[PDB]
C-alpha cells in the first residue's frame, strides 16, 4: 500500500 | 466522511465503492508521499543505507515527516483544518464528522511547533531527522541509520544554537516533537486502518 | 508460549485454560505496575495533576517506566534475557519460541542506554520525565502536564551537564530514547493485545 | 484492565 508507492518512488 | 485533510474535502459521495472512495483519496495523497521519498533522496547518506533500511524507514516515517510539513494545515488561532483542495474546515464540523482526540493533538502539536519560529532550513533539517528517527524495528542495520541520525542531529544542534535566543531549550523543545510525532503515527495508523 | 520476561517462564502450560493463564501471569506483573504508580506519587508535582490526568499518564506510560527499569534483564553481551523467575533465556531460544523485531529492539534499546553510564539518581530523574513525557492523548489538561515535564526536563538538563561536564551528548542522547521508548510500546502494546 | 490496577493503586 504505502510500502508498495515508496517502492516505486525509490526505483 | 473522510475527516484526513490529505483529501480534497471531508465529504465523501455516498453512492461510491468504498474501492473508488479510496482510488480517488489515494490520487490525492500520493503526490505527497512520492515528495517524501524524493526528500530522503536528498538527505547525505540516505541512499547508502540497503535498500530494504531505506524502505522501511520510509514506511515507517512518511506520515511523521508529513506531519511536521503540513503542521501548518492546523491554524490553531481560528481552529481551522486546511484540506488539500484549500478550503478550510472548523474543528467544531470536523468533530461532528467524526474527529476526535487525534485532531486535537494535531492542533497542539502543530501550536508547539510553530511557537519554535523555526526558519526554512531548520524546518528542513528537523525534517530530515524525523526521518531517520523512524521507527527502527524493521531495519536491519541500525548503526548505519543511527550513524545518521547522530550526523544530522548535531547539524540541527549547531544551527539551532547559532539562530535562536534560548538555544538549548529550543533545542530540547524540538527533540521533544520526536516522541509526540510517534504517538500521532501509533493513533492516526489506527484510525487509518478502521477506515480501510 | 508466553515470552514476556513479566512472566516467571515463557513456557505456557496447556492444562490451563486462557483464564488461568492470565491470572497467573497478572499476579507477576502487578507488583511492578504497582511500583510504578508508587513512584509516580513520589515525583514533585505529579499529584497536583487531577486524578484523571495522572491515571491517563500511568496508563500510557507504565510499559516505557517498566522498560527503563527492567533494561537490565537484556543481557547485550551474552544475549539472554532474565524472566522473573531469575532464569535467562537465550536471544535464539526466545526467537524459536516465536520473539520477533521487538525483543531485538529491547536489546538496542537496553544496550545503548546501558551505555550512557547514568547515575542511580539521574536514571531515578530521566525515569520520571519518561513518566511524564507520556502520550497526552487522553489528556485534560495538557499545559499542566507539560509544565510538569518541562520542569523535570530542565533538572535533568541540569544534573546531566553538572555530572558529565565535557559530554554534552548525553542529554541529547537521553532525549532521543523517548521516540525509541514510544515505539516500543506501540509495538509491545500490539503484541499483549494479541495475546487476549 | 491495566487502568484498574491503576487506579486502585493510585487511590491507597
Ligand atoms: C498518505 C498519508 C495519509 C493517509 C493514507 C491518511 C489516511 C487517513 C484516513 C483513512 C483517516 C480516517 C478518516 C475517517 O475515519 O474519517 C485519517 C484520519 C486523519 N488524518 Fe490522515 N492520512 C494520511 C496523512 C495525514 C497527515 C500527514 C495528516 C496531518 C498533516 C493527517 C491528518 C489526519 C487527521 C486530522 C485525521 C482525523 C483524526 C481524528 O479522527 O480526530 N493525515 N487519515
Ligand atoms: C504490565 C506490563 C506487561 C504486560 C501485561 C506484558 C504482557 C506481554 C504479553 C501478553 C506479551 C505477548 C507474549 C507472547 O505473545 O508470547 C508480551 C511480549 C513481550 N514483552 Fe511484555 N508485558 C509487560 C511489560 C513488559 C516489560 C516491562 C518488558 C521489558 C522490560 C516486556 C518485554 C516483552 C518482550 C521482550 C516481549 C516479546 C517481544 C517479541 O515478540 O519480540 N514486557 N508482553
Amino acid at each position: 500500500g504505502l510500502e508498495d508507492i515508496i517502492r516505486k518512488a525509490l526505483m | 466522511h473522510l475527516v484526513c485533510p490529505m483529501s480534497k474535502s471531508p465529504y465523501v459521495d455516498p453512492h461510491k465503492s468504498g474501492h473508488e472512495i479510496w482510488e480517488e483519496f489515494s490520487m490525492s495523497f500520493t503526490p505527497a508521499v512520492k515528495e517524501v521519498v524524493e526528500f530522503a533522496k536528498r538527505i547525505p547518506g540516505f541512499r547508502d543505507l540497503s535498500q530494504h533500511d531505506q524502505v522501511n524507514l520510509l514506511k515507517a516515517g512518511t506520515f511523521e515527516v508529513l506531519m511536521v510539513r503540513f503542521a501548518s494545515l492546523f491554524d490553531a488561532k481560528e481552529r481551522t483544518v486546511t484540506f488539500l483542495s484549500g478550503k478550510k474546515y472548523s474543528v467544531d464540523d470536523l468533530h461532528s464528522m467524526g474527529a476526535g482526540d487525534l485532531l486535537n493533538s494535531m492542533f497542539e502539536f502543530s501550536e508547539k511547533l510553530n511557537a519554535l519560529q523555526l526558519s526554512d532550513e531548520e524546518m528542513s533539517l528537523f525534517t530530515a531527522v524525523v526521518l531517520v528517527s523512524a521507527d527502527r524495528s524493521g531495519i536491519e542495520n541500525v548503526n548505519s541509520v543511527e550513524a545518521l541520525q547522530e550526523t544530522l542531529i548535531r547539524a540541527l544542534r549547531t544551527l539551532i544554537m547559532k539562530n535562536h535566543p534560548n538555544e538549548a531549550s529550543i533545542f530540547t523543545k524540538l527533540l521533544l516533537k520526536l516522541p509526540d510525532l510517534r504517538s500521532l503515527n501509533n493513533m492516526h495508523s489506527e484510525e487509518l486502518l478502521a477506515f480501510k
